[PDB]
């Protein structure tokens, strides 16, 4: 019973030690276990959600109509369902997009510099990004 | 069964709601970008945009304390 | 039983659906390129055409909610 | 049945440590395991679903039609599925190629820059790699 409702117990084994790969394994499994649950609970739940809750910020005009597809009529923007796995290594892909960029850089050094990946240039726009306006120390172009 | 359900509650709703990363995705449709012809200089303010909208749906939803509820 | 059907659906699903890297690959034919005697310097837009073409198709395929479905 | 049914449990050995290295040669054999349905989900699902992904994608207008061959007729751009270790290493692949490009600059040295393998000149085109575009940083030509 104590597996089948993905407790803690379960898992620690007497006897000697785990391994932190092991226990890493075992989270997998744990994670893996519900799956279907988080499936459908994101589909039902999450989505319609955050649409009503869109309508009723618009109907209260503190946000000005979502621009609409002149060839569909379908909003320009939007909206998606972000579960377990995805919503604790969303950093991950950061992680990766920046070791993807490190990596390039150690193999070509400050030569890179020139025409392929972008030196990413961090004053302006990422400070605008998270919210926070630009400006401030930024001397302005 | 009482810890089991309290555990599988708790852990249910700290996953489908994580309290740091953003639990849903305005993103634009680059698709209409492509059918509109759409200039990618644009790109950068209508991410800037979209980001403060999805910050300002956040906070409307934390205002009415949807966390309680929800769990 | 229940176990083992649980454990194998979310890993199966979780493999043939990656959530980081794109499942399918768009190539361009090269043997095309090779038998109009294509000139190599316009292969980088076309590589950039055929990756805006890829993240516009994932991008509309993750709209319709297709994971659930998948799952 | 558990090893069967490939489950976590059976995989861990009471009693004594386990390496890294033997999780990893375990874990790929619980990858070998079911490489039969991978392939045939593989030749299945993926390929018709992309497919008609983009049949509807080109029938709504929303991009033009693709080229096609003037000698056969077939489209200039196909399409291929990837499925289990390959998705899981394809930054290994990436890694491998910058591996290689590492592994050259370190045999060649500042003298490497002249005549082989080309120091990919990272500012503009992986900026537009993974979609974005261009310029911004980039001084233009």
């Amino acid at each position: 019973l104590a597996f089948a409702f993905m407790l803690n117990t379960a898992i620690q084994r007497p006897g000697e030690r785990v391994t932190a790969e092991e226990i890493r394994y075992m989270a997998q499994e744990l994670d893996a276990g519900i799956s279907g649950l988080y499936s459908i609970l994101s589909r039902e739940l999450q989505l319609p959600l955050v649409r009503r809750l869109i309508h009723i910020l618009r109907r209260k005009r503190k946000l000005p109509d979502f621009p609409r597809s002149e060839v569909t009529g379908e909003p320009l923007i939007k909206e998606k369902a972000v579960t377990g796995i995805e919503a604790i290594g969303r950093g991950d892909d950061r992680n990766k997009l920046i070791d993807f960029i490190t990596t390039a850089n150690q193999a070509l050094g400050p030569q890179a510099m020139t025409q392929f990946l972008n030196v990413e240039e961090a004053l302006r726009r990422l400070a605008a990004s998270g919210s926070i306006d630009t400006t401030n120390l930024v001397k302005t172009k | 069964g009482a810890r089991g359900v309290g555990h599988m509650t708790s852990k249910l709703a700290v996953t489908l709601f994580p309290t740091n990363e953003h639990f849903f995705k305005l993103e634009i449709d680059s698709l209409a970008i492509l059918a509109s012809d759409q200039n990618p200089e644009m790109i950068t303010e209508f991410d800037s945009a979209l980001v403060k909208v999805e910050q300002a749906v956040m906070r409307m939803f934390e205002t009415i304390g949807g966390r309680a509820a929800m769990h």
